């Protein structure tokens, strides 16, 4: 039975942070032999083999993300998910000991209440994960007034993708990911990527070409737009995929939402409320490495993109207009 | 027929196969040593260079 | 761990003329297009967007500069250029040979700008290969802003003309300089001005009334060192808006929106990628810094 305990002697002492490089001076120049991962040009031969390069593969960078542990009502977080969705932590007031509220982008489409033609795919899918929209509106009574003065983009803190979720009847545990690549729980040695519905994502770089430079980086941006439909305030969340840098995309997002700016601001020739002037916000959901192909999927149908090698790095909310 | 006349210029392209003859010992060659450079390390894969 | 090296193949042996300029700038930052070891020379220059016969537009060139990766030279061999790479976030040596010279120190901040003073000085042409190479300029962040401040003012006052001492001269403590404007395409420099007309007239609508009444109490008698812009006379407009009575909870809703739109003016006055220098040697002209992400 100690052979099972001898396994934890191997794995725990094998998996540690690397210790500090500290060698006493009386030993001499032995410390230069203790520097291996800074060496990055390994010698090759006529016929190289793994036994020639098993030392070369042994140095690897130090990557460990920081997880988030959320305790959620089983009503808000729909019990079946594709295990890689994006999340949000909505926060109003600590009323309970530990109860937390989490919003998938299919769920935030239900609290929005926009027309069907803006997102013609997810409206059927998000209509069967939930009720008619009052199952989630009972928890936030201020959804009329949080849209008027425009405080809703100040109450969302972007979290990242899922990792694990153990589901019970009343209480659902959600294990999320921050800082980067979350380790997959059920499949060993796998990595959970970030999945978006194809309807919500709006690509930005698209050309005939009719040339743009390459890079290492492309940054997914979140967006959230205050608007009015049926003379009732409602929100609209879209995503962006671009590597243009922050100085361009703010001008590019204005060209996407041109009509939404125009149809709203016809109203304020009559009534000019300073609380109404706030329009939208843009966060930074973290970087994606270049030339990774987003792979289409199909779920139930619902087409869902996927991003391998996603890493998360949350940012502030800045008010664009 | 209007007042002027006119000439016309084209181009033409032919896929041709070719015989290349080379005399003996015309080039002295130098062959170095191959090395291995590791870079652009990510979480799903590691890219090398030889 | 990670390697960083770009060695550039080149199809013709360089002359001793053009090698002497490249030997002069052995520590220098130039952007390039792709991320590989081997690379053609047609990506090394910044002049794929800024050529001679093409009229350059320095906003679009600066817009170009945030996309690309940046690279530092190591050696100039007479056939192959050899460079090292900059990735966020990595500490690296940087050495300023840049010709309109400014002085740095430890704990300073930097930025990368297109050449805005002397193109002929800061670009060398390669007659052997026929392709020219354009070098950007590294600037501390105060003058990194203050040159872009003047160039936005200039395209405002060239359109009204459809003289030069007020529009083309970037001011600084101790020195004055000349911007290089002979051929500028204003259309990418005017879309930035098109968004400035959006933000600035919204900020003229939600103006706090008490902060207007503060200047009516200030600039008439209370003269301060940094209020010499008004020269002691109130503008005619400011007397018109202050007819209403003051109340606190009007301005509480206003000043938060005044606050929230000045968050947006970061996005229109952005520089390139920034460089926070922690240690700078003086007599060696070397430095050390970590490259920031965009």
């Amino acid at each position: 039975q100690a052979e099972n305990a001898a396994r934890l002697g191997r794995q725990v002492l094998g998996l540690l942070p690397p210790p500090t490089h500290r060698v006493s001076l009386t030993r001499g120049p032995e410390f230069a032999r203790g520097v291996r991962d800074l060496l990055s040009k390994y010698a090759a031969s006529t016929r190289p083999t793994v036994g020639s390069l098993h030392e070369a593969l042994r140095q690897a960078p130090f990557r460990q993300p920081t997880y988030g542990d959320f305790l959620v009502y089983s009503q808000t977080f729909s019990p079946q998910e594709p295990l890689g969705t994006f999340l949000f932590s909505f926060k109003q007031e600590d009323n309970g000991s530990s109860m937390d509220m989490l919003l998938t982008p299919t769920s935030l489409f239900m609290l929005s209440g926009m027309e069907a033609a803006k997102a013609p795919q997810t409206h059927k899918v998000a209509g069967v994960w939930y009720g008619s929209g009052s199952g989630l509106a009972d928890f936030i009574p201020n959804l009329s007034e949080l849209m008027d003065t425009g405080e809703f983009h100040t109450l969302l803190t972007p979290v990242g993708p899922m990792v694990q979720s153990v589901h019970s009847t009343f209480v659902t545990k959600v294990t999320s990911a921050m800082k980067g690549v979350g380790l997959a729980r059920d499949e060993p040695r796998a990595h959970v990527g970030l999945t978006l519905p194809c309807d919500m994502l709006v690509d930005l770089d698209e050309s005939c070409p009719m040339r743009e430079p390459a890079g290492l980086n492309v940054t997914i941006y979140a967006s959230l737009v205050y608007l009015r439909v049926n003379q009732r305030p409602s929100m609209a969340l879209t995503f962006f995929q671009s590597g243009k840098g922050f100085a361009e995309v703010v001008a590019m997002i204005k060209d996407h939402f041109t009509d939404v700016i125009r149809t709203k601001y016809i109203q304020l020739r009559h009534e000019l409320y300073i609380n109404r002037l706030v329009f939208g916000a843009v966060c930074t959901l973290g970087t994606v490495p270049f030339d990774s192909h987003p792979v289409h999927q199909s779920l139930n149908s619902l087409p869902v993109l996927v991003f391998a090698n996603f890493e998360a790095a949350c940012g502030p909310w800045t008010v664009f207009l | 027929h209007p007042g002027f006349a006119m000439t016309v210029v084209r181009t033409d392209e032919v896929l041709a196969e070719h015989i290349l003859y080379c005399s003996r010992a015309s080039t002295s060659m130098f062959v170095g040593l191959p090395s291995v450079v590791r870079r652009e390390v990510r979480s799903d894969a590691v890219t090398f260079e030889i | 761990a990670l390697d960083k090296s770009i060695v550039v193949n080149l199809t013709s042996r360089l002359f001793a003329d053009e090698l002497a300029a490249l030997q002069s700038k052995i520590g220098s930052v130039l952007p390039l297009g792709d991320c590989h070891r081997l690379q053609n020379i047609q990506a090394l220059g910044l002049g794929c967007v800024c050529s001679r016969e093409t009229s350059p537009d320095y906003i679009q060139i600066m817009q170009y500069l945030s996309k690309c990766t940046l690279a530092v030279l190591e050696e100039v061999r007479p056939d192959s250029l050899r460079l090292t790479r900059m990735d966020p976030s990595d500490n690296l040596q940087i050495k300023n040979v840049y010709a309109p010279f400014f002085q740095w120190d430890s704990n300073t901040q930097l930025a990368v700008l297109p050449p805005l003073f002397s193109r002929k000085d800061s670009t060398i042409v390669l007659e052997s290969n026929g392709f020219d190479i354009v070098f950007p300029m590294v600037v501390p962040q105060q003058l990194g802003h203050a040159i872009l401040q003047q160039l936005l003012v200039y395209h405002i006052y060239s359109k009204i003309s459809a003289l030069d001492l007020y529009t083309t001269n970037v001011s600084f403590m101790g020195r004055t300089y000349r911007l290089d404007v002979d051929n500028t395409d204003p259309r990418t420099a005017l879309r930035v001005l098109d968004d400035l007309s959006m933000y600035l007239c919204i900020l003229s609508a939600l103006v706090p009334r008490g902060c207007l009444r503060l200047l009516t109490a200030l600039v008439r008698h209370d003269r301060h060192p940094l209020t010499e812009v008004f020269e002691g006379v109130v503008p005619d407009e400011v007397t018109r808006i202050d007819l209403d009575q003051l109340s606190v909870p009007d301005d509480i809703t206003r000043m938060r929106v005044m606050f929230s739109y000045l968050q947006s003016l970061s996005s229109i006055f952005n520089l390139g990628p920034r460089l926070h220098v922690y240690a700078y040697s003086a007599e060696t002209l070397a430095a050390s810094c970590w490259y920031s992400p965009r």
